[PDB]
DNA sequence: GGGACAAAGGGCTTTCAGAGGAAACCCATCCG
DNA sequence: TTAAATAGGGAAGATAAGCAAAGGGTTGACGAAAGCCCTTTGTCCC
């Protein structure tokens, strides 16, 4: 039957860094200034569903904000991404299960996955709600001493492009066994003067502040997990629900509370131990399994 | 309650922590009373009472199952099998730093006593341990009960043993009253007839078992009467304190 | 104490140390509540045996003198 | 040379017996 | 290189959701009280 081992894990093949935010002009994008956070205190009312008796009371809260200065009208978000190869190599265990899975795999097409990974960065899905309120977004990508500029719209419904292909082919070769490649990504926006930015929030227990924002030495930044989550939102290989989501086992979004790829014979683990046990997978199943194996995770039990 | 001599911060290593079959830790007041008697007989100076305080103490090992010391072949009955790991016969050890107060009756001078005490301490033992270092002794003079507080406070800092007495027995009192037992004397069972293997052929010999009493540990500055913190030999082979049962 | 502590166990399996110390039959026999047949034989075993080799020996003050 | 006793030493040894059990305490002052 | 003289009252501090699974925890050495036999030494007898 060749059951999965008790302990079996894989490493992460796409490494993003913490993005940093700067305030620059649209025509003077050379000199950069950092964005601080600060703290403010606000007053308001109490509007809680099911508590109407305290509707005439006040409310005092302490929050953290972040916004552009009144003389700068462009937000620059910069980060680095690293792609590494040597996929289908189990970090823990695997002498026959991993080899059988690799033999059943690696016949798929890495070109589409490499194209979509680069497109999610070029179109500008990596930067979150900071997108709204902007009329022009410009992306600069540097790799192997070769600069590329993008102004691509329509982040959904991945379309054909010329400059994206000549980086996608480079990434695809590295994915199926090579060393490493590195991309430097910069994003410029036209939010305006004095507009508000949205750095990543952080989990905190009971404290004085009601909302604090992630920062590095006082400068607003973004979590690398959040950056990497938007890159792998390429799962368009299930029955319904277009505008795809991220690739995860039992592909689900906790924000909406719905779990796609539920117990209806389309899961990561069912396909993994069905591929090695005789029957192979389809093209979409192979791309899903390979894409989810590029993502980390532990499988076993 | 006239002349006292203080020796503080005395470091002793390898103290025999086993005082009886059920008490492991601090030596009982009998050990210090015997040390005082040995000092009196060897030096020629009458010593009335002894007081001891525990600055530091630690039994070698862990919370439970203290330790085992390796043994060696030293008897004349072997030679063939005396080559591998002689039996155990367990004997625990500990390390501690103490402070001692001695009641002395001597009026010839003031500085000769310090020298005569320092001479004896350099070659003495505490429950089988070896003395590493100690401070220079000093003498305090008490004329009445009110200034006894000063000589008491001269012993800072340490924890002194006070006597609280036994109610029923040590086993029930320890669980209920939350105190620790201690050996205060020996009870004779039956006389030794054959005097061949004994260390002395003139002193009468007896078989004795320890008698247990419950004690407590108190800070020096919190002692009400200093006479409750001094121990001396009593009647019927017992060691008792001047102040009797300690009461707050 | 008996050499090698061998003895013979009961049908359920008990030695004398467990039997006499289970529910205080020792005092039930020492007093003589079970008769005078099991009273003399048990008391015959209560004999002293002196042995001082490898034992501690300490001097204690007893009035004027030492013991 | 043979018999008995004791001591010392070694070895042939070897005889003898046997599964409970659960967890971090005591305690704040003299002296320069 | 200054004397004194006081330093505000009132209201009020949000809510909801969730904290992962799998694998392993070492071995060796620390006996007393005899039974028998042999050898040696020493004493005594024949």
């Amino acid at each position: 039957k060749l059951k999965a081992p008790a302990v079996l894990a894989y490493s992460r093949k796409i490494n993003p860094t913490n993005a940093l935010m700067f305030a620059v002009n649209w025509s003077d994008r050379d000199n950069t200034t950092a964005v601080m956070v600060g703290t403010k205190t606000v007053a308001g009312t109490q509007s809680v569903r099911g508590n109407p008796n305290d509707a005439d009371k006040g409310n005092i809260q302490t929050v953290n904000f972040a916004n552009l200065p009144h003389n700068k009208n462009t937000l620059l978000v910069k980060y680095n991404v690293k792609f590494v190869g040597d996929v289908f190599k189990a970090e823990l265990g695997g002498g026959e299960y991993s080899n059988t899975l690799q033999t059943a795999l690696e016949n798929t097409d890495f070109g589409t996955l490499a194209y979509r990974y680069v497109y999610n960065i070029a179109a500008g899905r990596t930067l979150w709600r900071n997108r709204v309120g902007a009329e022009s977004i410009e992306t600069v990508i540097t790799v192997n001493d070769q600069t590329f500029t993008f102004s691509d719209l329509l982040v959904n419904e991945f379309d054909e492009d010329v400059d994206v292909a000549e980086i996608a082919d480079m990434v695809a070769g590295v994915l199926s066994g090579e060393g490493f490649v590195t991309l430097k990504v910069e994003h410029y926006m036209l939010l305006g003067e004095g507009s508000e930015v949205f750095p990543s929030q952080e989990f905190v227990e009971n404290s004085k502040l009601s909302k604090q924002l992630f920062d590095l030495n006082g400068q607003a930044a973004m979590h690398d997990q959040k950056i990497g989550n938007a890159i792998r939102t390429i799962d368009t290989w299930y029955e319904d629900a277009t505008t795809p989501i991220a690739v995860e086992p039992y592909g689900s979004v906790v924000r909406n509370g719905v779990a796609y790829r539920a117990g209806n014979k389309t899961d990561l683990f069912t396909l993994m131990d069905g591929a090695v046990n005789g029957k192979s997978l389809t093209e979409e199943d192979q791309m899903f399994v390979t894409a989810n194996l590029i993502r980390g995770g532990v499988f076993g039990g | 309650m006239r002349k006292f001599i203080i020796v503080k911060n005395v470091k002793v290593d390898g103290i025999n922590a086993k005082s009886s079959d059920i008490t492991v830790g601090m030596p009982p007041a009998t050990t210090f009373c015997g040390l005082g008697e040995t000092m009196s007989i060897k030096t020629g100076i009458v010593v009335k009472a002894v007081s001891y305080g525990s600055v530091k103490f630690e039994v070698r090992g862990s919370r439970f199952n203290t330790s085992v010391t390796k043994f060696a072949w030293q008897d004349r009955g072997n030679g063939g099998k005396a080559n591998n790991n002689s039996p155990i016969q367990p004997k625990p050890l500990a390390d501690g730093v103490f402070t001692l107060c001695f009641e002395v009756e001597w009026e010839d001078c003031a500085e000769v006593l310090v020298d005569k005490v320092t001479n004896f301490i350099n070659t003495a033992r505490i429950a089988g341990g070896t003395i590493a270092s100690f401070n220079k002794p000093f003498v305090k003079v008490a004329k009445d009960a009110e200034e006894l507080a000063s000589v008491k406070n001269a012993m800072m800092p340490c924890y002194v043993v006070v006597d609280c007495g036994v109610e029923v027995n040590i086993f029930e009192d320890a669980v209920n009253r939350k105190l620790q037992p201690m050996v205060n004397g020996y009870k004779k069972l039956e006389k030794i007839v054959d005097n061949k293997h004994m260390r002395d052929k003139f002193t009468p010999a007896y078989l004795a078992t320890p008698t247990y009493t419950m004690i407590g540990y108190k800070m020096v500055s919190n002692v009400d009467n200093f006479d409750q913190a001094l121990w001396q030999y009593g009647e019927n082979t017992k060691v008792k304190t001047i102040g009797g049962i300690y009461n707050d | 104490y008996t050499p090698k502590s061998a003895g013979i166990k009961n049908e359920e399996g008990e030695n004398l140390w467990q039997v006499l110390n289970k529910a205080n039959m020792f005092y039930r026999i020492y007093s003589g509540e079970l008769g005078e047949e099991l009273q003399y034989l048990l008391k015959s075993c209560c004999t002293a045996k002196e042995d001082v080799t490898t034992l501690p020996q300490i001097y204690f003050k007893n009035g004027e003198g030492y013991d």
